[PDB]
């Protein structure tokens, strides 16, 4: 018996169920169960996620047994592997009671996993997901992980400061997480932002189109007005004092490319679709 | 104490609307439901009861469940109107019991048939061997005019438990509200 | 099990390959290292097409990672220095979405092109070096150049 | 990759920042702001902000911990 | 009327997982679950969904089962956990909807005012928009149909939310994408559009040759309605329509002309800018 | 009859086919439009009655045949003309 370089296998539904639950209960720690499968001594796999009511102490486990039952009879039976909750705008660190449920859980199952989530620090590009694993204190001097591979040591990331200020190595150990993707969900997830041929065959309008070009050309004239004075101006001031006196209201040479780009991309497609609609049709 | 799942096929067809039984076939088959639900109740609370009709759109009024009070609530205002339908009754009772959460329970079925059926013996042999695959021993207690001496039903049963199976059985429908405790005096555990 | 094939690596022992196969088909993580390496190692240069079909056919349905890794190296080693028939497998492995099997194919093109100074594979190998998303098959991508540059070793430090 | 870079910087705000006021800038990407917390500070700025939004002490936001013009 | 619905990306995955659940049978096991949505407007919103046991034989498609008990308990749990959520309809993983599919809606029209169906496609070989939904009506016909009952196509779309866009689009990093690709998404648009046109034409001609000869019903269903489709067919090249194009196309050409005009000069500035710094730093360097 | 090539028929063919006088064809066509089986229009300086809309009628096998001819003749043009697009831009849209 010894630790390893463990891996956290996920379920794509699990992530969304996380973020929607925590976001909906954003002003407080929202709790829930992590349901999955113990694939081996090395890696874990979560496939199902769900939560319960909380007014953090969960109420009647009669929801528990009936929930897992009806989840077994429809679909199949599975195994509870861990759990999760939120640290809204927090250091995604196991709170004092959060660790207090951990001696409760690891005593039940060995590889009981805590799951920290914050729907606050997560930007649309990247989410701040987290999960931890309690460690004993009796072995505070004795080694805890054999470290037989670089992956969970010098191959992952670097512990953050706001959670290292709480445990960072102590009272628990971090764990790596990845994403397994079925090809079935993968293909449909690939395509969810395309439209039908109607969109690709629309001709927006030439009254508001020509009205629009008539718009942008107008102020673009003024942008050229400013651009003449600015470019010819050229105080011999060194290439950085210009970069300190340009903060303000100064903006030639910037809008000029922009309006040209937009006026390009409009007129181009606007002509092209009209072309196709006549070549192809009749 | 045995594990099973009772599936009853009540008859709300038109031909149940008569008095070959003393009060009415509705009260007769209803009371037989009273004795079957108490029977399985006293046998094993783990066992579960589900009912089905034989009307145009044969209905699962109660999903297979150990409680019987719901079935008793369903028995009232049963509205025995329509036409007796058999081959789709054993079918809807057939594909239903594969939706069971508990699989140790043996798929059992009892049917209350009290209207003239129009089935075929090749149909009862196909359905019979189909009931050989899952071994759904069904004991039907007929309540009213069913067929010529319950023909195509002892053939259905024997073609169900062929080669000395004797698990399914066929009752009779000529005198009245047979005390099913007397009908299953010896076959009290398995009719 | 891991060194079993490295010892019998030039002999091409079909006999050890046999029991190594059923060792590989245990559907486990502890035996994945047991068979996954020596299986191809005892078939180095063998080009046993049934061996390729076994390895790639089994590294599509598993659940562990070591059973993916030992196959990732065995499939890259089963073909040795061909440069002309391994192309179909290099494309088959690079077009994959497997974050390990692409990198498995990335190692492959290195061994199928052992030091190959062909400026053909350098285009798309060192192209998926650019557009590649997985860091694993990216590092395995850039780490095939020296494995394909003994013909002109002075060029690696320039690219 | 650069466009992926701009978006990932966005996590810094997350809303609860502080309401302060821009005061002045010393040089490129570093300025001075007097917060509504009564005190005044010397801070850096994000490269995302357009430099045309300055002048006459604009209403600005700042990080709680860092206290940077975001 | 509902006239359109907004389905979120969670569902269309919370169905795929369950098709995966009983997906071991392989041959055929139609996945049916409960659809959950919002009484938003005439337009309707769809947020949640869940499963329910369902089986059906091969012949005589009248033998199918939806556990009303399981539906009652599990939706009781989903109401206890979310009163904001509520039942709106249902779905099935059928690639093409079946003749049996009307009896299901007709059954559970008692829970929802109209339990709208939802057809999803696990394998949309078509690269268009999958997972379209219908809502049944009655269209009693001159023929003498006692109840001409058939579903109705209703336009739908994919929902969106701040958090779910975050988590999903962070997951989209596994593949490359050019969503900011200037004047590229358009070209892709007309490509996929014309592809849909050709697909539809090949389909309608497949049907049309079949009905034309040998064996197919020759009903008055479409046969002249699609003729009226031929009725429009604008005769592009004619007298004054030329004045439609040449009086505007050159207009947009003028704007494009000016844009290129300034773009060239702007590009020309940097030549002076760098040709100054190069040699001026060189001569001072030496 | 005419496939909308020159469907702005003049009064004369109406007065001959319906064999009504010329001064009544206007009152007849205005009645037909009042009914709504057609959406034509009326000129008097030339007395040409333009046709726009015809009610969809029943047809038969051969109409299905020429209809399939139009369908193929148009579909092939659509596909090939998209092939012109892809051919014109291969590595341009990525
Ligand atoms: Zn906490």
């Amino acid at each position: 018996a010894v630790d390893t370089a463990e891996q956290v296998y996920i379920s794509s539904l699990a992530l969304l169920k996380m973020l929607k639950h925590g976001r909906a209960g954003v002003p407080m720690e929202v709790m829930g169960l992590m349901l999955g499968e113990f694939v081996d001594d090395y890696t874990v796999r979560v496939i199902d996620v769900f939560a319960m009511p909380q007014s953090v102490e969960a109420v009647d486990p009669v929801f528990q047994a009936k929930m897992l039952d009806m989840l077994k009879q429809t679909g199949r039976p599975e195994m509870v592997v861990g759990w999760y909750h939120s640290h809204p705008g927090f250091g995604c660190w196991l709170s004092g009671v959060d660790i207090n449920t951990q001696q409760s859980f690891e005593a039940l199952s060995e590889r009981a996993v805590a799951v920290v989530v914050d729907p606050i620090q997560s930007v649309k590009g990247k989410v701040v997901i987290d999960a931890f694993r309690l460690i004993n204190a009796n072995m505070m001097v004795l080694g805890h992980e054999p470290r037989q591979t670089t992956s969970n040591l010098g191959h992952l990331n670097k512990p953050s400061i706001q959670a290292l200020i709480h445990g960072l190595n102590r009272h628990y150990y971090s764990i790596t997480i990845n994403y397994r993707k079925n090809e079935l969900e993968q293909k449909m997830l690939l395509n969810l932002h395309k439209k039908s041929w109607m969109e690709g065959l629309t001709l927006q309008d030439y009254s508001e189109h020509c009205k629009h070009n008539e718009s942008v050309v107008k102020e673009m004239l003024e942008l050229a007005k400013n651009y003449n004075k600015a470019v010819e101006e050229e105080d011999k001031m060194t290439p950085e004092q210009l970069a300190i006196k340009n903060v303000g209201k100064q903006d030639p040479k910037r809008h000029l490319e922009e309006h040209v780009d937009v006026l390009m991309t409009s007129n181009i497609v606007q002509c092209l679709a009209a072309m196709l609609d006549t070549v192809v049709f009749k | 104490m045995v594990l099973e799942s009772t599936m009853v096929c009540v008859d709300n067809s038109e031909y149940m609307r008569n008095g070959d039984f003393l009060p009415t076939r509705l009260q007769a088959q209803q009371d037989a439901v009273n004795i079957v639900c108490h029977s399985k109740t006293r046998s094993n609370p783990e066992n579960n009861v589900g009912l089905i009709t034989l009307a145009n759109d044969c209905e699962v009024l109660t999903t297979l469940t150990p409680d019987t009070g719901r079935i008793l609530s369903k028995l009232h205002t049963v509205q025995p109107k329509g036409k007796i339908t058999f081959c789709t009754g054993i079918r809807v009772a057939h594909l239903a019991l594969k939706h069971r959460q508990g699989k140790n329970h043996k798929m059992r079925i009892i049917a209350f048939v009290g209207s003239p059926v129009e089935d075929n013996e090749k149909d009862l042999v196909k359905l019979a061997k189909r009931l050989k695959k899952e071994k759904v021993n069904v004991d039907i207690i007929n309540f009213g005019e069913e067929e010529v001496n319950t023909e195509k039903l002892t053939a259905f049963v024997n073609t169900l438990n062929g080669k000395d199976g004797t698990g399914s059985h066929l009752v009779t429908v000529p005198p009245g509200p047979s005390l099913a405790d007397a009908l299953i005096s010896s076959p009290i555990l398995a009719g | 099990s891991l060194g079993l094939g490295l010892a019998a690596m030039g002999t091409a022992r079909q006999d050890v390959y046999d029991l190594l196969k059923t060792n590989l088909y245990q559907d486990d993580a502890v035996t994945g290292e047991a068979a996954g390496l020596a299986l191809g190692l005892v078939m180095l240069g063998s080009k046993n097409a049934q061996a390729i079909e076994d390895m790639v056919g089994y590294a599509q349905e598993t659940q562990h990672e070591k059973i993916l890794r030992g196959l990732a190296v065995g499939i890259a080693l089963v073909m040795y220095g061909r440069m002309e028939e391994a192309d179909a497998l290099i494309e088959s492995l690079c077009r994959d979405k497997d974050p390990i099997l692409r990198r498995s194919g990335m190692y492959t093109v290195a061994m199928a092109y052992c030091g190959s100074g062909n400026n053909k594979a350098i285009r798309r190998l060192l192209h998926v070096a650019v557009s590649d998303v997985n860091d694993d098959v990216r590092r395995a991508a850039v780490e095939s150049l020296g494995f394909i540059l003994f013909r002109t070793p002075e060029q690696c430090p320039s690219v | 990759e650069f466009l992926h870079a701009q978006e990932e910087v966005k996590r810094i705000q997350s809303i609860p920042l502080v309401i302060g006021q821009f005061l002045e800038a010393v040089d490129q990407n570093t300025a001075i702001v007097g917060s509504t917390t009564g005190s005044n500070y010397y801070v850096r700025i994000l490269s995302t902000i357009d430099r045309e939004l300055l002048k006459p002490n604009a209403s600005v936001a700042l990080h709680k911990h860092s206290n940077a013009l975001v | 009327a509902v006239q359109k619905v907004v389905v979120h990306p969670l569902v269309l995955l919370s169905v795929v997982d369950h098709f995966n659940r009983i997906g071991k049978v392989g041959n055929q096991k139609r996945v049916v679950g409960v659809l959950l949505g919002s009484w938003q407007k005439k337009v309707l919103d769809v947020s949640n969904s869940f499963a329910v046991p369902f089986d059906e034989d091969d012949k005589d498609d009248s033998v199918w089962f939806l556990d009303h008990d399981y539906l009652e308990n599990m939706y009781g749990m989903f109401k206890k956990v979310n009163a904001r959520e509520r039942i709106v309809g249902w779905y099935h993983t059928g690639p093409k909807l079946h003749k049996n599919d009307i009896a299901i809606n007709e059954l559970m029209k008692r829970y929802c005012p109209n339990s709208v169906l939802v057809i999803i496609d696990v394998k949309p070989k078509d690269l268009g928009l999958p997972t379209e939904a219908y809502i049944s009506v009655e269209e009693v016909h001159d023929d003498g149909t006692p109840t001409s009952k058939t579903f109705e196509h209703v336009t739908s779309e994919i929902g969106a939310e701040e958090a779910e866009e975050v988590g999903v689009e962070h997951l989209l990093r596994d593949i490359k994408d050019t969503t900011v690709g200037t004047l590229s998404q358009r070209i892709t648009n007309q490509v996929h559009g014309l592809k849909g046109l050709n697909s539809k034409l090949l389909d309608i001609r497949s049907y049309l040759e079949k009905v034309a000869t040998g064996k197919l019903p020759i009903n008055h269903q479409i046969i002249y309605q699609l003729q009226d489709v031929f009725n429009l067919l604008p005769d592009v090249s004619l007298q004054e329509f030329v004045k439609a194009f040449y009086l505007k196309t050159n207009d947009q050409m003028v704007v494009v002309y000016l844009a290129s005009l300034i773009r060239s000069v702007v590009a020309l500035h940097n030549l002076i800018n760098n040709k100054i710094a190069n040699r001026d730093a060189e001569k001072k360097e030496g | 009859t005419r496939p909308a090539n020159h469907r702005q028929l003049t009064f004369e063919e109406i007065a001959k086919s319906a064999k009504i006088t010329v001064n009544e064809v206007e009152l007849l066509v205005m009645k037909a439009l009042s009914v709504g089986l057609v959406k034509g229009s009326i000129d008097e300086v030339d007395k040409r009655v333009h046709m726009t809309w015809v009610q969809p009628r029943v047809l038969d096998l051969q109409q299905i045949k020429g209809m399939k001819d139009r369908l193929e003749f148009w579909c092939t043009d659509v596909k090939s003309m998209e092939m012109l697009v892809e051919h014109q831009a291969h590595d341009i849209l990525t």
